[PDB]
RNA sequence: GAACGAGGUAGAUGAAGAGGUCUGGAAAGGCCCGCCAUAGGAGGUAACAGCCCUGUAGUCAAAACUUCGUUCGA
RNA sequence: GACCGAUAGUGAACCAGUACCGUGAGGGAAAGGUGAAAAGCACCCCGGAAGGGGAGUGAAAGAGAUCCUGAAACCGUGUGCCUACAAGUAGUCAGAGCCCGUUAACGGGUGAUGGCGUGCCUUUUGUAGAAUGAACCGGCGAGUUACGAUCUCGUGCAAGGUU
RNA sequence: AACAGUGGUAGGAGAGCGUUCUAAGGGCUGUGAAGCCAGACCGGAAGGACUGGUGGAGCGCUUAGAAGUGAGAAUGCCGGUA
């Protein structure tokens, strides 16, 4: 996808819209994207094994890679993505910028 | 005229006859055939000569005589067609054939000696009636035989 | 017969005199039916193959004896009244498409042409020349000529790269001078054409 | 029994709006505004998306095998 | 794709030629859907559990493991009216009483009582028939297409029409 | 307007109603469609609206076309339940 781990995002649509979060998960096999602070479930706990503790563990989902895209290093706006090539390696560079990432 | 209107011409489109679909439109449970007939069941028909076992018509009825391979059935035209052309033309089985008047030249055109002519013609046929022959020549027309 | 002749930037020029026997006979609405219904069937490739009963991957043995059980008298176990398969006279695959005379089918095509001039959505476009395939060109084009809309443009030589431009938009679509239907020009509600196309669906006709 | 052009088998690049606002749990929906289009095929995107993503049009790409066109007698 | 949308469409959308049956050749099924995300029920009470009741998640818990929707047969629970001197294809129409009040209209439910009145279909000269078929509910389930012919109708041309 | 007529099996003819797709134009829909459930509404008929409740995403209308197009019975078939 367009998106990698430890990427600096910008989400688009669901209860959480234009709020700032660091990315680190990724999943495609899925197309599936946990960014920090979003979909922010309550997930009931049992014990675990030998954990002895009780109760309503509130932590990350993940959310669906579409309705994410990353934001421009320079001016800070959320921008379309495009490939380009540096020296070997490719790089990402962001539509409307020249920069990379 | 657009699609969403479309009219097509009054009496020219019909609806189908859906038989057997219940008994308000008539032809209910037998579906109009009738009872315990045996037209009435699938594949029921009789040939169509057949008529009870009775021994039919052309079985009754003798042969007649042959056909022959050699059979030269003319190409007819009558006079009437021939005033279609100018005076003083000439007429051939190709200008026959090109003026469409004769559809196939098959074993030969022949004149026949109906109709009025009054025009000069110098006409080329196979075959002539005798009433052609004279019609052509009062009309002062020339009838010679390809 | 004698629309006025337009310009690529909506510029108008002097009337073009059109053909009397193909643009100004009276319409019939009949033949022009039967034109729509013709190609409108054809257009259909009406493949659909549903399987008989003889053909069902089963049947064969009698289920159980005839007489001496409370069942009712039944044949293969593949059966039209049977749950598992076997349907009487199912969509076949066959044609859709049959033949009108030469004729009929030009007294059509020269009556929806007619139609058209007489309801006047016929516009002419003289010698239409774009350099680029852009297509915000002829939009604007298009936008200038007033036309809102779907419409149907003819161009016979120009076509190599109109045809690549026009092609964005769904409602609307080129086609060649030689390629003129019914119920392209019926849709389309707005008919473009080229002089050189004219002369030539006029010599054609 | 050579080297040459085009295909095939992996792929790459690829324009345009989180536009404002309303309901809504979620906008791809409604209203008011823009842009691309050789790309408005299609699918997914919390509901009906050309401009969210995969893509699509074009434009390219083969280390290795494989298929097609130019060399070696009266 | 003027093809099907899970009794359809391949037998087989699902671990199907499986399970199962047959000694063997062979025959041959049924069985799709939580949610956008498991965020799938922490914790408390009853109980051995199952199962429930709460609390919590969600937009929904009636959404909680055949879990979208959930018709009908069938089976229950409260009730407004009526019923123990009445025999009744069980209706219909008159009809008092009682209860309720509507897509407001010469309204709705129940109906003590009176008159008339032997189901449906098929096949038969003739059926309430003691002739046949149906336990009920739901789904499926029978005149189509091809190629010719003929007739009518309507179109285009017309002594020509037509590929 | 007047006159006359209007039982009905096999049958024959004419008018139609409804369903699923398909084009054309129109629009309806999370401010709740389809479907389901309940009403004392409308038409000559097949049927068609309106208002509530459920339901939680698709569907009418106009005109035309094409049909796997209309079930109560076949000791029909499958599932469920008496």
């Amino acid at each position: 996808m367009h998106v990698k781990k430890g990427d600096k995002v910008m989400v688009i649509s669901g209860k959480d819209k234009g709020k700032q979060g660091t990315i680190l998960a990724a999943f495609p096999k899925k197309d599936r994207v946990l960014v920090e602070g979003v979909n922010m479930v309550k997930k009931h706990s049992k014990p675990t094994q030998a954990n002895p503790q009780g109760g309503i563990s509130n932590q990350e989902a993940p959310i669906h890679v579409s309705n994410v895209m990353p934001l421009d290093p320079k001016t800070g706006e959320v921008t379309r993505v495009g490939y380009k090539v540096e020296d070997g390696k490719k790089v990402r560079v962001a539509k409307k910028s020249g920069q990379v990432l | 005229m657009k699609l969403h209107e479309l009219k097509p011409s009054e009496g020219s489109r019909k609806t189908r006859n859906r038989v057997g679909r219940g008994i308000g439109s008539g032809n209910g449970k037998t579906a109009g055939k009738g009872h315990k007939g045996q037209n009435a069941r699938s594949g029921g028909g009789v040939r169509p000569g057949f008529e009870g076992g009775q021994m039919p018509l052309f079985q009754r009825l003798p042969k007649r005589g042959f056909t022959n391979i050699n059979r030269k059935e003319y190409a007819v035209v009558n006079l009437d067609k021939l005033n279609g052309f100018a005076e003083g033309t000439e007429v051939t089985p190709e200008l026959l054939l090109e003026t469409g008047v004769i559809s196939k030249l098959n074993a030969g055109v022949k004149i026949l000696g109906n109709g009025k002519l009054e025009k000069k013609l110098t006409v080329k046929a196979n075959k002539f009636s005798a009433s052609a022959k004279e019609a052509v020549e009062a009309a002062g027309g020339t009838a010679e035989v390809i | 017969p004698k629309v006025a002749l337009y310009n690529q930037n909506g510029s108008t020029a002097g009337d073009i005199e059109l053909n009397a026997s193909v643009f100004g006979i009276e319409p019939n609405e009949s033949v022009v039916f039967d034109a729509i219904l013709m190609q409108r069937a054809s257009l259909r490739q009406g493949t659909h193959k549903v399987k008989n009963r003889s053909e069902v991957r089963g049947g064969g043995r009698k289920p159980w004896r005839q007489k001496g059980t409370g069942r009712a008298r039944q044949g293969s176990i593949r059966s039209p009244q049977w749950r598992g398969g076997g349907v009487v006279f199912g969509p076949t695959p066959r044609s859709y498409s049959y033949k009108l005379p030469k004729k009929v089918r030009r007294l059509a095509i020269k009556s929806v042409l007619s139609s058209k001039v007489i309801d006047n959505n016929i516009i002419v476009l003289e010698d239409l020349t774009l350099d680029t395939a852009k297509t915000k060109e002829m939009a604007a084009i298009l936008k200038g000529l007033s036309v809102e809309k779907k419409a149907l443009i003819v161009t016979a030589d120009a076509n190599e790269a109109v045809a690549l431009s026009a092609r964005n938009i769904p409602g609307v679509t080129v086609v060649e001078a030689n390629g003129i239907n019914v119920l392209d020009v019926v849709n389309h509600e707005k008919l473009l054409i080229t002089k050189a196309a004219v002369e030539k669906v006029e010599e054609v006709l």
